């Protein structure tokens, strides 16, 4: 949902008030998906 | 010029928190555990940082500092004197002497001595004095004695007349140990070696046997390239 | 600093600071002698309940265009080169018009702004040089011509300008909400202390729920408050009594 | 605020003068002083000017080589020596003071002045 | 990302327009941790 995937795009194109926001949603978005990929793979370990 | 060693001096209580049995991971500006202090038996030194003051008194000579960028009459230059009794500090443009032994808005008043101040910034001074049997082994913490909001821009300094020391203070990440009292007891430098990365890690002063991941080394780019297509098809300007 | 006869350029923004006394911030957010009253991470009304360290009443002038760019993360030549405010601001901007202190009969030259600068300057930093401004790749050597310009210009101040050209006087109040003693709290009044029982306590502007016990913990003579594992407040100093 | 005029009067080509310009009466402020002069007949035109932090100098290209202006901040005084002095120098002579900053030097040279002197007499003679 | 990591100090700082955006943060930041904790503990019983 940000305005782009590389961060030194919005780094060198929005200003830090916008670029702020822009990365808390690249932030999120990959935290979660590293949240995601840790809970898959403890399970995926117990079973082995 | 020489070199002696500050095993685990300039540790001071960082803020007014009180904190009790519990350990404490702080980043600030503490001087670095076994390095060296220069050591002076009266030079001008720059004020980079912090600055670790430690006297060594046999009938109390040195009592005062002065501290400013040009540490002359043209710019106002904090001047702390004490003379047994009180603490004359003032922030005024005073004339300076070549060997020194107005606009004032502030002004307040008040080898066995060893005495450990620590200044740095507006401006804090934090003290300690003990009893001592050439840079004492142990620990120890400084209370904050004051707190200046004067603003004033310090890049030097000088001493005002016994040995003493100066150590220069750094960003460093430190692990305090607080005790039963609040009393600090015991520190690490996190930076120090990589035993001390392992204490910080893991937030304990007893590491048990094993391997332990602290950090990440990542190569620097040493320079940067930008490339783009020859340069041609001019706008039509001369026209 | 509001009734101020003179204000300062905002090249040279005078700054203020108020210390070790109790500040009534209804007489500015009741006032209707304000155009911009715009308070950052804080509510005026709060203010009245609310202690700091010290506050820092930053004063100059501009002309009413530029007004948005006294706020958080802004850009132009008076953010860059003037005054600059961190992208963290917490406190109050106030602004009013003075088309009829400022401007005069054929112009008021008084008040200057920086118009050049090698970098954008750092929050609340202060440049009042006078260098000579190399905007090209030849060294001026404190000469003035071709790419050597003086840094500094003056605002055209005429009663009949445009309202976005007209003159206004500008305020900023900074806060220390450090944790540190404080000296600069609101009017809200004090009332007497009870022990032992579950209360809704308010220390210095330390709100909470708990039940006030005399504690045995050893605190320092500078020791205001304390926290326990959880980075909670655990124990107070009674800001009346010691 | 009053400028006030000095020196000048009658010289022989090729010889120099210097003319005083003295500011009285409370400023808050001075941006730049300059020279003007007005020749029988003719135009006011612009012969100099100094700005009053620094002192960079701007001439008209008639005066080039020849005359320098110069500044006394603590008396706030302009002055200009006028040297080589030709009979194209004949004319009356006006202080005059602005408190308008502009970022370039060149800017004094059309800029309408706020504050003018009497004037003062160069003659140039035979 | 909020402005404090205490909530009476957003309460008696900010009105409700605001101090709703920073609770807001507060509440998805704990309780995307709540959510971590519960998980974690999920598959450690599962084993035990
Ligand atoms: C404090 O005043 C001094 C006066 O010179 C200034 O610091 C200078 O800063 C320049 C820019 O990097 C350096 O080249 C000089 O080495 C500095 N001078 C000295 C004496 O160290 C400046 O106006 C102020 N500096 C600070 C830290 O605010
Ligand atoms: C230390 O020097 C100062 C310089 O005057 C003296 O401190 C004064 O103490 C007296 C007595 O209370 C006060 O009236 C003055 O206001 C103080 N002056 C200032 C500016 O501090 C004092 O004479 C000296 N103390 C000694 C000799 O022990
Ligand atoms: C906290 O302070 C208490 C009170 O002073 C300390 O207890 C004293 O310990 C010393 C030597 O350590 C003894 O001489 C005293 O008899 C003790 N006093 C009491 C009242 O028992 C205690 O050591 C301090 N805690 C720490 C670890 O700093
Ligand atoms: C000891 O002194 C040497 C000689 O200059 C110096 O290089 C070094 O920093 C000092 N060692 C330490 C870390 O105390
Ligand atoms: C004190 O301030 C006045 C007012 O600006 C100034 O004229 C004077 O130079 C200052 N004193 C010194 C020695 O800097
Ligand atoms: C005009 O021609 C001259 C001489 O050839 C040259 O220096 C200049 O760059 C030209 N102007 C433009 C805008 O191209
Ligand atoms: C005011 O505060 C002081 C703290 O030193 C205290 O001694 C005094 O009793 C207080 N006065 C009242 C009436 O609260």
């Amino acid at each position: 949902g940000a305005i782009s995937s590389v961060l030194n795009d919005i780094l060198s194109r929005l200003d830090p008030p916008e670029a702020e926001v822009q990365i808390d949603r690249l932030i999120t978005g990959r935290l979660q998906s590293l949240q995601t990929y840790v809970t898959q793979q403890l399970i995926r370990a117990a079973e082995i | 010029p020489a070199y002696t060693n500050s095993f685990t001096r300039g540790v001071y209580y960082p803020d007014k928190v009180f904190r009790s049995s519990v350990l404490h991971s702080t980043q600030d500006l503490f001087l670095p555990f076994f390095s060296n202090v220069t050591w002076f038996h009266n030079p001008v030194l720059p004020f980079n940082d912090g600055v670790y003051f430690a006297s060594t008194e046999k009938s109390n000579i040195i009592r005062g500092w002065i501290f400013g960028t040009t540490l002359d009459s043209k710019t106002q230059s904090l001047l702390i004197v004490n003379n047994a009794t009180n603490v004359v500090i003032k922030v005024c443009e005073f004339q300076f002497c070549n060997d020194p032994f107005n606009n004032c808005t502030f002004e307040y008043v008040s080898f066995k001595n060893l005495r450990e101040f620590v200044f740095k910034n507006y401006f804090k001074i934090y003290s300690k004095h003990t009893p001592i049997n050439d840079l004492p082994q142990g620990f120890s913490a400084l209370e904050p004695l004051v707190d200046l909001p004067i603003g004033i821009n310090i890049t030097r300094f000088q001493t005002l007349l016994a040995a003493y020391y100066v150590g220069y203070l750094q960003p460093r990440t430190f692990l305090l140990k607080y005790n039963e009292n609040g009393t600090i007891t015991d520190a690490v430098d996190c930076a120090l070696d990589p035993l001390s990365e392992t204490k910080c890690t893991l937030k304990s002063f007893t590491v048990e046997k094993g391997i332990y991941q602290t950090s990440n080394f990542r190569v620097q780019p040493t320079e940067s390239i930008v490339r783009f297509p020859n340069i041609t098809n001019l706008c039509p300007f001369g026209e | 600093v509001f009734n101020a006869t003179r204000f300062a350029s905002v090249y040279a923004w005078n700054r203020k600071r108020i210390s070790n006394c109790v500040a009534d911030y209804s007489v500015l957010y009741n006032s209707a002698s304000f155009s911009t009253f715009k308070c950052y991470g804080v509510s005026p009304t709060k203010l009245n309940d609310l202690c700091f360290t010290n506050v820092y009443a930053d004063s100059f002038v501009i002309r009413g265009d530029e007004v948005r760019q006294i706020a958080p993360g802004q850009t132009g030549k008076i953010a860059d080169y003037n005054y600059k405010l961190p992208d963290d601001f917490t406190g109050c901007v106030i602004a009013w018009n003075s088309n009829n202190l400022d401007s005069k009969v054929g112009g008021n030259y008084n008040y200057l702004y920086r118009l050049f600068r090698k970098s954008n300057l750092k929050p609340f930093e202060r440049d009042i040089s006078t260098e000579i401004y190399q905007a090209g790749s030849t060294p001026c050597n404190g000469v003035e011509g071709f790419n050597c310009y003086f840094p500094l210009q003056s605002y055209g101040f005429q009663p009949t300008n445009g309202v976005g050209y007209q003159p206004y006087r500008v305020v900023v109040l900074s806060f220390e909400l450090l944790h540190a003693p404080a000296t600069v709290c609101g009017p809200k009044k004090s009332t007497n202390l009870v022990k032992n029982k579950c209360v809704n306590f308010n220390f210095n502007g330390l709100t909470g729920t708990g039940v006030l016990t005399e504690s045995n913990k050893k605190f320092l003579p500078f020791q205001q408050f304390g926290r326990d594992i959880a980075d909670t407040t655990d124990a107070v100093r009674d800001p009346q009594t010691l | 605020v009053q400028l006030v005029e000095s020196g000048g009067g009658l010289m022989q080509a090729g010889g120099s003068l210097r003319l005083s310009c003295a500011v009285s009466g409370r400023t808050f402020s001075t941006a730049a002083m300059g020279w003007f002069r007005q020749a029988p007949g003719k135009e006011r035109e612009f012969v100099a000017a100094i700005r009053w932090s620094g002192g960079s100098a701007y001439y008209a290209d008639s005066v080039k080589g020849r005359f320098t202006i110069s500044r006394d901040k603590a008396k706030n005084t302009v002055y200009l020596q006028m040297n080589s002095l030709k009979y194209e120098d004949t004319a009356v002579y006006y202080c005059a003071r602005t408190e308008y900053v502009s970022y370039l030097l060149s800017d004094y040279a059309t800029w309408p002045y706020d504050y003018w002197g009497q004037g003062t007499q160069v003659t140039v003679s035979s």
